[PDB]
């Protein structure tokens, strides 16, 4: 289990995907040139997981860039690390998706889907032992959502033995451009339930509320939100990119955090919260990080862990700190708060330590929770979907592209079936 | 020669294996490149250390050892470590994709891509043996390789070597160091499918070793290297009789005779004393009486349980160093004047004794002090059913909701195997209840 | 030559000039499609403000309901067309009209997070104790899904 193939689809997918490379690249000492100018060789021991080696002592991300709108490849190539992606791995159309899931899933995205698969096959046949795939996308748009779910399904059919893992941004009125997003997200969630092994729910509602109320940014920008997404994505993948034992590869993490196949939607969090460049702070200590890590205000999914029960939890501390300093605290959380961890999964909170901290901070902690409180996120989406669907608003947009009205009622029933499954295990007892 | 082949499976098995063979090499005066200047024989021989070491014409002593993992990370360290030149390079066998803490992957899907190669390599070792006794197998309970592949290997070794003995050293999981929540499942699954293929199995509770490292060696955060070294000195005490002249447990057959009255209840408890920190190099001698009495204090046990609340079926004392037999006999004499050690009706309520007068070896760079005398007590008591019960209770809680079961049925296993494995473990628990009045 | 169906679709599509022509030839301004929607319903759904306004100056029933009980204000408040919300209110839209799911315009504006439309509706006397047929008020909706911005606007 060595190589990971990263894919980014749509404007949100490619934007947050780019921020991911800019950040992990600097932790790994790779410059915009692919030349490694780092300061230690733990940055190299496991760099094959996300980078290919290009024979001139250069490093190339194992990344595929996809979007039906050509506008945003102009975008990414412009970025700080714009010119280190393989030009041949830019698969872009000219007609966009128009924020329409059906267009991305069925018509314009389906015309481009196997051009994308060709590049995935090229990447995968060069891997010694491919672990699986990592997709970054939005669920509220048309390309990231529609085509992204199509790509998941067809990648699944071609690589049934590998792990599929997604970083899915959920729509929110606080940040939204259109009212059709509950349609696109509800149609997307249906395919994520069936065809993904792990999904990180990065809720734009939570990202906005964090910037708006805790970091006191009057008008959050997309770049403000992505600063939080970049740090989360960097934290949750620390154990994949650095020598470790717990959660060391994509399948080992999945085996530990997913007790039931469909309940694989995680609620990520991260401490401390900084704003872009204002990060200089007092220090923070181990007891504080532990409690901020488990704090609702620190999650990037707009749900209260206190309103449900943890099925599994993964914690990643970063930086030079006392570890059993850490092991006293995270065992204290569990016994004082015994009622919020299910009794029928013993030892369901695992702790990892990585001595390499992120840029700008000497100590950090990342939270990965599989909580039954995640129902709140899907119930929020289900209510908006139903509100629109009951008045059948703008369904002509979807039917006109070759989709059926009963796929909407089916999506509605599958989201609600997911909701019911969580509440079933939230009330269950060891007995 | 009456050879013994050691097989190490999974990370825990491999890394414990490399600790042991390091220790063996020091006890037998073998150098990191295989050379032993203290050996008169030209390029071979029939000494007792030849049961564990083959000999080549250049005077190179080669472990009769196999290292197997389904990913290369750990075994790659053996290939490049201090003892890179000691082992048969073809006996270091790896895949590329591990079992992801999934018994079903280790025993059914991933494990069976490499099982036939593993057996052909063991055959090769067995074909260099004058009179192969059997195998010592190291593995963890909670790893997908440690549980699944190990169980698959034991089933195959039974078919191709029906005559030979098989001994287990199994790492019993502990939350302190546990990497996965499904370790209780894997523990039950392998125990069930392995029970009928193993003649005797020594469980090593990682929590017990963890506590000893903290309490006796004053180590804040025990590392695997810390636990391994301590474990490999307990393992050495148990295999010393096979590699040295002695009168107790001289071959694998005798392990069964002395420790296992009935085939199913074959998990002896090991207790080891003294464990003294290397910072106390000027500690005063502990007598035969004191280290013998320390073998009945729960703190020094390898598996957490209460022998005083159980009943003994067998007890063997393996002393090392400056140990006068008459002092041993008098130490036992007072031990049998303690009413809390009950024996079953149907067995001789005495203690078998062996003494190896070499002073115990400890690794340079370890955390243990050098001692003049040490003892490893191997006792088959019914108290060890408490350890199975702890695992069974965890198994029951998760399997009640079928948590994580899909991972297993998706990798070649039938769901019915859970319940039958748990029924076999329920039958084992009542096996212990029936033996213990 | 019935112009009702073509007035409906011109209003849906935002064809402001065709809207004026068709009314000039006697097109039924309160024509209904199969579901009971009127041109004003469809202009309000799709954000066609000037077609909303013109229909209101030529006899459109601002409080017409389709078979599901939806009024133009419902859909404008659901889709988030603030200017159209206020035009409809100045022409006497029933701010507390109830559809067949028990929803009022405030409920729909609350679900979809149209906070400015929430405030406009409140200033025009939206009933904060109006329950949907699950017994939920607009405030219950903001508590249940943790919308702190919406909850603060509703307690004022
Ligand atoms: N004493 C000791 N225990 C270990 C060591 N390494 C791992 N363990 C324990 O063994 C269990 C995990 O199983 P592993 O051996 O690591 O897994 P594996 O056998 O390689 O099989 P895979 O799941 O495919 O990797 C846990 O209980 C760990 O605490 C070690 O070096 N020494
Ligand atoms: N966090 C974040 N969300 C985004 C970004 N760009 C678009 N979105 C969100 O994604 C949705 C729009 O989907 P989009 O990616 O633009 O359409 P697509 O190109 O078809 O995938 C809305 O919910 C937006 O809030 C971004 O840069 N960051
Ligand atoms: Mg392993």
């Amino acid at each position: 289990m060595r190589e990971i193939v990263h894919i980014q689809a749509g404007q949100c997918g490619n934007q947050i995907g780019a921020k991911f490379w800019e950040v992990i690249s600097d932790e790994h000492g790779i410059d915009p040139t692919g030349s490694y100018h780092g300061d230690s060789d733990l940055q190299l021991e496991r760099i094959n997981v996300y980078y290919n080696e290009a024979t001139g002592n250069k490093y190339v991300p194992r990344a595929i860039l996809v979007d039906l709108e050509p506008g945003t490849m102009d975008s990414v190539r412009s970025g700080p690390f714009g010119q280190i992606f393989r030009p041949d791995n830019f698969v872009f159309g000219q007609s966009g998706a128009g924020n329409n899931w059906a267009k991305g899933h069925y018509t314009e995205g389906a015309e481009l889907v196997d051009s994308v698969l060709d590049v995935v096959r090229k990447e995968s046949e060069s891997c010694d032992c491919l672990q699986g795939f990592q997709l970054t996308h939005s669920l509220g748009g048309g390309t990231g959502s529609g085509m992204g779910t199509l790509l998941i399904s067809k990648i699944r059919e071609e690589y049934p033995d590998r792990i599929m893992n997604t970083f899915s941004v959920m729509p929110s009125p606080k940040v939204s451009d259109t009212v059709v997003e509950p349609y696109n997200a509800t149609l997307s969630v249906h395919q994520l339930v069936e065809n993904t092994d792990e999904t990180y729910c990065i809720d734009n509602e939570a990202l906005y509320d964090i910037c708006f109320r805790t970091l006191k940014l009057t008008t959050p920008t997309y770049g403000d939100l992505n600063h939080l997404v970049s740090a989360t994505m960097s934290g949750v993948t620390t154990c994949l990119r650095f020598p470790g034992q717990l959660n060391a590869d994509l399948r080992k993490l999945a085996v530990n955090m997913v007790p039931f196949p469909r309940l694989h939607f995680f609620m990520p969090g991260f401490a401390p919260l900084t704003s872009r460049g204002s990060q200089q702070y007092r220090a923070l200590t181990v007891p504080e990080l532990t409690q901020q890590m488990f704090d609702s205000k620190n999650m990037m999914a707009a749900c209260d862990p206190r309103h449900g029960r943890y099925l599994t939890v993964a914690a990643i501390f970063r930086g030079r700190m006392s570890m059993k300093e850490v092991d006293e605290q995270m065992l204290n959380v569990q016994n004082k708060n015994s009622s919020y961890f299910v009794e029928w999964i013993p030892n369901n909170v695992k702790t990892a330590v990585c001595d390499i901290p992120p840029r700008g901070l000497k100590m950090s902690a990342t939270f990965i929770g599989n909580s039954t409180a995640i129902q709140e996120l899907f119930k929020r989406i289900s209510e908006q979907f139903t509100a629109m669907f009951r008045r059948k608003a703008f369904l002509h947009w979807y039917t006109g592209e070759g989709m059926d009205e009963m796929e909407f009622t089916e999506a509605e029933s599958n989201m609600n079936d997911l909701v019911s499954e969580y509440q079933q295990y939230q009330d269950a007892t060891a007995d | 020669m009456r050879e013994c082949i050691s097989i190490h499976v999974g990370q825990a098995g491999v890394q414990i294996g490399n600790a042991c063979w390091e220790l063996y090499c020091l006890e037998h005066g073998i150098q990191p490149d295989g050379q032993m200047p203290s050996d008169k024989t030209i390029g071979g021989g029939d000494d007792s250390f030849n049961t564990f070491f083959s000999e080549t014409g250049a005077g190179k002593h080669v472990p009769r050892a196999v290292f197997v993992d389904l990913e290369p990370t750990v075994i790659d360290e053996v290939r490049t470590g201090t003892y890179r030149q000691l082992f048969h390079p073809e006996q270091l066998i790896t895949g590329k994709e591990d079992a992801a803490n999934n018994y079903a992957r280790g025993h059914y899907t991933i494990g069976k891509e490499i099982i036939d190669l593993v057996l052909d390599r063991i055959r090769k070792l067995a074909d260099q043996c004058t009179g192969l006794q059997g195998f010592l197998v190291f593995h963890s309970f909670g790893g997908g390789t440690g549980s699944g592949f190990t169980s698959l290997l034991m089933e195959r070794l039974s078919v191709d070597y029906g005559k030979k003995s098989k001994l287990e050293f199994s790492i019993y999981p502990a939350p302190q160091v546990s990497t996965a929540v499904v370790e209780p499942y894997n523990s039950i699954l392998t125990t069930h499918t392995t029970l009928e293929h193993s003649d005797c199995a020594f469980m090593v509770d990682n929590e017990a070793i963890y506590d000893i490292c903290r309490r006796n060696l004053d180590i804040e955060r025990p590392t695997y290297t810390n636990l391994n070294r301590l474990i490999s000195q307990i393992v050495s005490s148990i295999t010393a009789s096979l590699r040295f002249d002695g009168a107790l447990n001289v071959d694998l057959t005798e392990f069964q005779t002395n420790l296992v009255p009935y085939p199913r209840i074959h998990f002896p408890l090991a207790t080891y004393a003294p464990v003294i920190s290397a910072e106390k190099a000027y500690h005063e001698q502990l007598s035969v009486a004191e280290i013998t009495n320390a073998c009945f204090e729960p703190a020094n046990q390898m598996v957490k349980c209460d022998p005083r609340h159980g009943k003994y079926m067998a007890c063997c004392l393996l002393y090392r160093g400056d140990v006068v037999p008459k002092d041993v006999n008098a130490a036992i004499a007072t031990i049998k004047t303690k009413r809390s050690i009950q024996f079953v009706d149907w067995c001789p309520t005495g203690f078998k004794v062996g003494i190896n007068y070499q002073p115990p070896t400890v690794v340079p760079g370890g955390d243990l002090a050098k001692v003049q005398r040490a003892v490893c007590m191997l006792s088959n008591t019914t108290a060890i059913a408490e350890a199975w019960a702890r695992l069974d209770h965890k198994f029951d809680l998760m399997y009640a909701k079928r948590a994580f079961v899909h991972w297993y049925v998706g990798e070649g296993m039938e769901e019915g195997e859970f319940s039958e494995a748990r029924e076999d473990m329920a039958a084992l628990e009542k096996d212990y209840e029936e033996v213990g009045v | 030559s019935d112009l009702g169906k073509k007035l409906l679709e011109a209003a849906r599509a935002g064809q402001d000039d065709e809207v004026r022509i068709l009314m000039a030839n006697g097109a039924d301004v309160n024509a209904t499609d199969a579901s009971g929607l009127t041109p004003l319903h469809l202009a309000a759904t799709y954000g066609h403000l000037e077609i909303v306004e013109v229909l209101l100056k030529h006899g459109a029933d601002v409080n017409a309901i389709d078979i599901m009980g939806s009024t133009p204000l419902h859909l404008a408040a659901l889709i988030g067309h603030l200017e159209i919300v206020e035009v409809l209110l100045k022409h006497g839209a029933d701010v507390n009209a109830v559809d067949t799911w028990g929803d009022t315009p405030l409920h729909l504006a609350a679900i979809m997070g149209h906070l400015e439309i929430v405030e406009v509706l409140l200033k025009h006397g939206a009933d904060v104790n109006a329950q949907d047929k699950f017994g939920k008020t607009a405030f219950d909706i903001s508590i249940d899904n943790g919308n702190e911005d919406l909850a603060e606007i509703l307690q004022k």
